[PDB]
């Protein structure tokens, strides 16, 4: 059975929405119009305008709304049409969400989602292109995800809207049409991805190869080209980026001695320098035979002719060079 | 022998969009009016002694008072059932006590104790209780949030409210304004609350004063803020309209605080000072209470000396136990990030640090 | 033999706390009719080729389009000075070409080239002209944008005026009304203009707006609402809007009644949320160039066959320019890295890995 | 003699204004309040309602009001009147200011300075504790700034004022009030320090420490206490963030052979995570005897009681500590 990552988060949300009346789902689009990419298709016509609410274009409004309603109980998901736009609601994500159990001595919990597609699309754009993982991330009482694959989307987006806290959930357009295949156990109502755990989607010897959402894809394309030359990558797919699996990556490293990061982001104070950091920081510097290096966007705000924005995310091309260089080879 | 209950005028609401208001004349039961009395006293006498414990440095970083519009928060609450549901911004210490939080475990919360309501991890602007929201420090974005649990209140169908309060100062916040939207497109039970005492920190700011119109399409009141019966009535109003369906409405309550006008022009804050102490001497709202009280024979003036003095004592209580209360341990820094989560650690300022985090 | 003018009886506007609105008829000169007739045309087939090239693959990314509401973007301009200021959002090619760029500039930056009016570094939504402001990606965020450049015109003391438009769906963002709180306060010369075309994106207006009068929105702020099919009466009522605003009187709400042809962009078509037929409806009776084009006829403004001749030359024009726009190289790579920061000395920027540099220039 | 960072602060903004009739100042309580904080004390009086502007509460307006200005050909220095309520207005900053030289293909300038208070004062708890350095450091279009002492204050806001892109000038409230030696060159009108350049406050060599805002000073009060026992810190003052001088950082290991980062902000994905990367992936990472770590705020949202606080943002024992852990003593 092949399922693409649109019809997974789909899936996902629809099985929750079964699963429990206080889950709604609310945003710009997101019901008449069947999801500006069509994630949330068919929701609206089968639970109706309680449950699947379009929203007017007001982001610090509805995000808050969506909060208020999380506070009193209710368990929204709030979708952002794509992260960019999260950013005139950061506020109610970050203030009135991520701090108020802590604020609150552990008395006022948020159960919220906040999901949308996140990073790069295709001549979109500089105001349209931005990825905000590092962003996320950096925040106490947020947890953030970010998924490559189907089952990556359709668990992850489960457990978030299971957790009773904020949770980010960073998609992506360009993933929304690939199919995967979707073993039987992905298909269960009851499929469940923990956050704060990496999945190794490739074993390998020579190298630790790190990354989220699509570039995922782009390390698996390298690791099968460098294999033929018998160069073997190990390669991870962080999943979560708060709180990441630090530990998966450290026990890849003590038996590879060889890091790469790879991210579509911007490259200063992104999610590969915290990798790097926590490797230099913890158990598995000795183990290193070569310095951590980072595959990163090019840090421009992203330009639209074509041959400017392949040069703007990182390509298979710049993986495997990066690997070569770090081998030494 | 008492009379058990008296009638009194109160200021006619100015209104918008709406073709009559709440009565101009009202009932008052002797019990009722020492319940209120007793609320506003105790509101009054803690907002006193965290002045006092501010001023020691005892309280740190905030303490926005309310003294002064006392009438606000306990004729609110006199409006309302303990199952709707009240937000407001960071001047909270009142609505918190109406709310049903003790006067120790606010006054503890303020001197960052561990009996604090928040355990010392909120402080001044942050507490929350059964159906109150806080406490919140962001100018503005308490108003959406309110229309949320007035988005929870219509969407469990049980018929309860929310009311949502924000400042004058904040009434030219943006989300406000997606909010009255979102509220009216969804008929949201929400009453949208602009506490106006002229003051946002220090019509220099706002191009329209007439904060009850500025919902608009959202039908709107203007109300003393002064009279505690006239609040009582405006929300007992308001609260009947949300009830029956026909979505949001606004209250503007005209009132004033006694407190942070700390202007730095010296004609200015001369002219200031003179102010406050009218307001003071004509309008304050425990006082208009009392004269009304003794005057219409529903209690006595000794009588209402006599719970000022049980309430000096609940204070005095409130406050030693508040300077004495440990402060909560250190080995708890990292609790309560997540709800629902087993144990992990969190990284305090090297990495050698570890606190544990349980929820 | 043709008339060289004509007075015309348009449109009474609806007011929002305003005594009189502008004039119920005006004159419109031959040489104006058939200037707005030919900017209107060229606006139409710009679109329209746009259109397909990006069906053939050759625009990428966002792509609105605003054929339909051609009254508007002449009409503003036939209201305001070039030393007037405008800003909008992201459906503004035919603002592009009313305020000063040519209709190459502006296929060859759609088609990502280096003859583009930004090399290709911005595409359909950031273009910017002399006094145009874009051209703006992110729903409202334009309209505070807008009274600021309206406080620098206040600043600078010339009586040059600020358009700021923004669309219906945009009408519901809070920034919108912190803009009209500060122009008010300040008697900025800012005319808040409401573009509504009957939907933000695929939401109908009643869906997302609990009041629709948009000229009203702005509550202290005094407004008019305007048939924005109707060139002569954005003409008029802009001309009105803009003496308003350079008399000293602060800010002024005006609402353009129009109506978009194509979707929201091009991967909507436009359908799922409103009938066929109400699309044709509009086109047949409301049409922004044929409602130009029956009023110069029956007032022998100018003939019919004069006025085909328009339509060939500019769709012939269409032609030289789109074939420019597909033949035109792209930007070279080496470029990248321009424009981060103005009057800076050169810097280097770093690319997708370490050892990849791309030189950065002012 | 001795100037407060405050009116260091307050005689650029004054010089700058005196030299340039297009720069303007405006936000909430500027004027007849004389500054939330006092900084632009006196202004008003001197300038009038024409350049120094009372904005109403309302962020994201007069943010992008600002913008508006600055692209018309006005200097505008925004203030927020402390970064955290910078988040509602962040969208301006980014998606309008920043970006927009590099969209219009270099045809449009923002010249704007956002500025105000930045990071931890005291008691203030979470909503009005975040350090926001790593989220704008992180952006292409900005440059972003982080003055410790009067000195510095002064020299980097008249650079930003001067130069013509958007620059975020973070500040710091606990540091107002304290005064400094203040050189007469630092009193000229023409006083000027480049962003882009860090300064050695200390010469040292066994180690290397780098911080930026009120930190600095505590990395300057543990270099005497370690100096009395024969360790010789070399302290750098990052003073930028956006662009950061890491050729300095560079230059000192390679002499010192120790990096300790230490900052005020939240650890993941902060200030320090970017220096520690940059260094294992640039020349200095083979000199290094030891791994590079970070000293940083603790990861919570800020507690309000004061024992939690003093122990949710690093004080010299956690820096001493560091580095002795890092020199192995
Ligand atoms: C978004 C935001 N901006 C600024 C502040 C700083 N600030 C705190 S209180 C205040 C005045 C608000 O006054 P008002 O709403 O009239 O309420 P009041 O204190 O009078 O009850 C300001 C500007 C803040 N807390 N949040
Ligand atoms: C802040 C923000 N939210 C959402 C979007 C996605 N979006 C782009 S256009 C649009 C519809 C806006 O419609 P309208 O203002 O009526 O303008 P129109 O295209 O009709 O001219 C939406 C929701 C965006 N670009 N920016
Ligand atoms: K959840
Ligand atoms: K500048
Ligand atoms: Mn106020
Ligand atoms: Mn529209």
């Amino acid at each position: 059975l092949q399922v693409t990552v649109r019809d997974a988060i789909n899936q996902g949300m629809d099985e929750e929405l079964e699963r429990d009346e206080k889950v709604f789902l609310l945003g710009e689009e997101v019901a008449q119009y069947d999801g500006a990419y069509k994630v949330s298709r068919g929701l609206w016509k089968k639970y109706g305008d309680k449950r699947i609410i379009d929203t007017p274009i007001s982001e610090m409004g509805f995000a808050g709304i969506a909060v208020g309603a999380a506070m009193a109980g209710l368990r929204p998901i709030c979708e952002f049409m794509t992260f960019n736009f999260s950013m005139q609601a950061i506020d109610q994500v970050i203030n009135s969400a991520a701090k108020t159990y802590y604020m609150s001595g552990g008395l006022q919990p948020v159960p919220i989602v906040f999901r949308g597609p996140n990073g790069a699309s295709a001549g979109v754009a500089a105001q349209h292109s931005q990825c905000f993982a590092a962003w996320y991330g950096h925040c106490p009482g947020l947890k953030v995800v970010s998924p490559w694959n189907s089952e990556d989307a359709k668990g992850l987006i489960k457990s978030a809207i299971r957790d009773n806290n904020p949770v980010v959930v960073l998609e992506n357009e360009l993933m929304y049409g690939v199919p995967f295949e979707f073993p039987p156990e992905a298909q269960s109502k009851d499929f469940l991805i923990p956050i704060g755990k990496a999945k190794i989607e490739r074993q390998g010897t020579h190298i630790t190869v790190v990354s989220h959402s699509r570039p995922v894809g782009h390390c698996l394309e390298a690791a099968a080209v460098l294999s033929k030359e018998g160069v073997e990558c190990e390669v991870i797919n962080m999943r979560t980026i708060r709180p990441m699996d630090m530990e998966t990556i450290e026990a890849s490293v003590m038996k590879t001695n060889h890091l790469v990061t790879v991210e579509g982001g911007w490259p200063q104070f992104g999610v590969g320098a915290e990798i790097c950091a926590r490797i230099m920081e913890g158990p598995a510097f000795n183990f290193l035979d070569a310095p951590a290096v980072r595959v990163t966007g090019a840090d421009v705000p992203m330009p639209y002719a074509k041959i400017l924005e392949d040069n703007s995310i990182p390509q298979v091309k710049d993986i495997i060079f990066a690997i070569k260089k770090t081998l030494n080879i | 022998m008492f009379a058990n209950d008296a009638t009194f005028e109160i200021k006619k609401c100015d209104l918008h969009r709406l073709e009559e208001g709440p009565p101009v004349t009202t009932v008052l039961t002797r019990e009722d009016g020492l319940k209120y009395y007793r609320m506003m006293q105790t509101v009054r006498r803690m907002e006193l002694k965290a002045d006092q414990l501010y001023k020691q440095k005892i309280i740190r970083g905030f303490c926005h008072l309310c003294d002064g519009q006392e009438a606000c928060c306990v004729g609110l609450e006199a409006g309302i059932n303990p199952t709707d549901h009240l937000i407001t911004a960071y001047r909270a210490h009142g609505f918190t006590f109406t709310r049903g939080l003790s006067v120790r475990e606010i006054l503890a919360e303020l001197t960052g104790r561990k009996g604090g309501c928040a355990k010392g991890k909120g402080g001044s602007m942050h507490m929350y209780a059964k159906n109150f929201y806080g406490g919140n420090g962001i100018v503005g974005a308490q108003v959406p949030l309110g229309a949320g649990i007035a988005l929870a209140c219509k969407y469990n169908g049980k018929d309860e409210v929310c009311l949502t309060l924000y400042g004058d100062g904040a009434a030219n916040q943006g989300q406000i304004f997606e909010a009255y939207n979102m509220a009216a497109l969804w008929k949201l039970p929400c009453i949208f609350i602009c506490e106006n005492n002229r003051y946002g920190m220090g019509e220099r700011a706002a191009a329209s004063t007439d904060y009850y119109k500025r919902g608009d399409f959202i039908p709107g009141l203007r109300v003393d803020g002064m009279d505690i019966l006239c609040v009582r009535e405006a929300t007992r109003f308001a609260a009947a309209y949300c009830r029956s369906g026909k979505g949001p409405i606004l209250m503007e309550l005209q009132t004033y605080r006694y407190h942070g006008h700390s202007m730095s022009d010296p004609g200015v804050a001369y002219r200031t000072r003179e102010e406050i102490q009218e307001v003071r001497s004509k309008s304050d709202p425990i006082m208009l209470l009392k004269d009304r009280m003794v005057n219409s024979n529903l209690a006595s003036v000794e009588e209402l000396k006599e719970i000022d003095v049980e309430v000096r004592k609940e204070i005095e209580d409130a406050a030693q136990f508040a300077t004495a209360d440990p402060e909560p341990p250190l080995e708890e820094l990292g609790y309560h990030i997540y709800s629902s989560d087993p144990p992990f650690e969190v990284r305090g300022a090297n990495q050698w640090i570890k606190f544990k985090s349980v929820s």
